[PDB]
């Protein structure tokens, strides 16, 4: 009934007072060596299981290596939540992260 | 669980905080080990101003602030340079602990800071110094530890490990691992 | 023959001066002249003909500085209150517990010789908005903060208490925590929930700011 | 390992080119050992043409 509507309610506005906005985020805009990791980890595990790739793929079989070129030419379709540890979180895509 | 927080801090697995920045300055021991060798860095200016390149870098961190604010403590402090400790007016806070390191351009420690001015003072050398400051202050802002850095096993192992080292007898005060035990 | 009359005052002057470096690093306002007070003329204004000291004179009124209202808006006056007893008993502790209550100190320090009775230790949170602070005075002859490895404790009102946890998004409780009986805790006079600010200089990096609840 | 993200991870964060300065003071940990030292000696001296 209207009692999951409670809850549902109560759990996305907590899940609103946690976004902070694109114009107030203070975390660094470096990809630092553990997303990168990751990302390359997940878009690859992506790309195993016949994801849409984004990028000329010329011969090449390994799926990390892969990513690997994805990455390289900002068409990696992710996203970096950032959390902060109150719980608070920063969405920070892939794109305007700076590489190493 | 004790890790490097987003926001510098070091902080425990259950957030009960520990630190504000790792060892004073967020940097990792890894990557300080040419940052002080600055005759290393002016020979090798050309290459090295390619690795840390700073031309597809200036608009996403803020280059006038930090800048700013540390010529304001850096020359308050050389006033009041006999004063002790407990004199100390504290008026200005360092510029690290206002201002991210990764992300405001220039917020150095006060020690780097100084070692940088040394350099640049005593000695007279296609470059300026202008150019050499922006590039030694874009090594340091590169030379960071990063959030999520496991520097609490990092700590007990560069602790634990050599004290494997440490296991020999007198070559008054206790020595070595039973020392380290207390 | 005297050299305890003299060293007794040695062990007096020094203790009167940390406790004028004690209320003037709290805030409150002690001219310069009143700290760096030289032997030669505390005998001449504290001790009598007899070369004996005297304590009754040695005790002193501080106000806030203006400085420190703007800081802490609700820091009324200190009593600072020397013992001509040696062992304190319970009916003068009653003399002192009056004293604060009907003149109206926000804050009390009663320095003590030897001791204060169990049953006179009960009268410190006999005063609900008041506080005495009892400091033996052989523990005041050198002032902790001047050491080397002590650094310069600040204590944050909650205009920049609230700056801090909102910065670092903290409850009170997961700060870095300083005891109660410390004795820099004891020597600000920190309250329960206040934040003091350490600025100490690190092997690394030189000057770094620290922080630290007292719970 | 036995996923992708254990080949990135073993591949960019445990690797042994990321691990030639150990942790405790920034000290090299990685280099030629004995008769590669004792080669370069010969092969970087001022007889070997």
């Amino acid at each position: 009934p209207e009692d999951f509507q409670q809850h549902e309610q109560i759990r996305r506005k907590t899940l609103k007072e946690k976004a902070i906005p694109k114009d107030q985020r203070a975390t660094t805009p470096y990809m630092t060596k553990y997303e990168r990791a990751r990302i390359l980890g997940t878009r690859a595990l992506q790309i195993s299981m016949n994801a849409p790739v984004f990028v000329d793929l010329e011969g090449e079989t390994d799926p990390l290596r892969i990513a690997m070129k994805e990455l390289a030419e900002k068409k990696i379709p992710l996203v970096i939540r950032r959390y902060l540890p109150d719980g608070s979180f920063e969405d920070w895509s892939v794109e305007e992260l700076i590489v190493d | 669980g004790v890790h490097v927080s987003y926001d510098n801090s070091i902080r425990d697995a259950d957030g009960t905080l520990v630190q504000f920045m790792y060892g004073g300055d967020a940097i990792d021991i890894t990557k300080e080990s040419h940052m002080t060798q600055f005759e290393f860095c002016l020979d090798n200016y050309y290459a090295l101003l390619k690795k840390y390149n700073p031309s597809a870098l200036i608009e996403h961190l803020d280059v006038e602030s930090a800048l700013k604010y540390s010529k304001k403590t850096l020359k308050y402090r050389k006033k009041h340079s006999k004063e002790p400790h407990y004199k100390q007016s504290v008026k200005y806070d360092p510029v690290l602990a206002k201002y991210n390191p990764a992300k405001y351009l220039g917020s150095v420690s006060e020690n780097f800071q100084d070692k940088l001015e040394s350099f640049l003072d005593k000695n007279s050398k296609g470059v300026n110094e202008k150019k050499f400051r922006a590039l030694m202050q874009l090594k340091y802002m590169r030379s960071l530890i990063n959030p999520g850095e496991a520097v609490g096993i990092i700590a007990s192992q560069s602790v634990g490990e050599p004290s494997t080292q440490m296991t020999l007898n007198t070559f008054n005060v206790t020595l070595g691992i039973p020392r380290l035990r207390e | 023959m005297d050299q305890e009359n003299e060293r007794n005052i040695s062990r007096l002057w020094r203790a009167f001066r940390t406790v004028k470096e004690m209320v003037k690093d709290r805030g409150y306002f002690i001219t310069q002249e009143e700290v760096e007070l030289p032997l030669e003329d505390f005998k001449a204004k504290y001790c009598d003909s007899m070369g004996r000291p005297q304590r009754k004179m040695m005790s002193f009124q501080a106000n806030p500085t203006e400085e420190s209202i703007s800081k802490f808006p609700d820091m009324g006056s200190l009593w600072v209150e020397f013992c001509d007893e040696p062992s304190v008993g319970v009916k003068t502790m009653k003399t002192f517990v009056i004293h604060i209550q009907e003149k109206n100190f926000q804050t009390g320090i009663f320095v003590y010789q030897n001791n204060i009775t169990p049953s006179a230790m009960k009268l410190v949170p006999s005063i609900p908005p008041a506080t005495i602070e009892t400091f033996n005075e052989a523990a005041l002859v050198v002032n902790i903060t001047h050491h080397e490895l002590v650094p310069k404790h600040i204590r944050l009102s909650s205009d920049e208490k609230r700056e801090l946890l909102k910065r670092y998004r903290l409850k009170e409780s997961q700060l870095p925590r300083i005891q109660r009986a410390d004795p820099v805790a004891l020597y600000l006079g920190l309250k329960r929930g206040e934040v003091v600010k350490i600025i100490r200089k690190s092997e690394t990096s030189g000057r770094y700011a620290s922080y630290r609840i007292c719970m | 390992p036995q996923n992708e993200n254990a080949r990135a991870e073993a591949l960019n964060l445990a690797n042994t080119d990321s691990q030639y300065l150990t942790p405790t003071s920034g000290s090299p940990v990685r280099g030629l050992i004995q008769d590669h030292i004792s080669a370069g000696v010969w092969l970087t001296s001022k007889d070997s043409f």
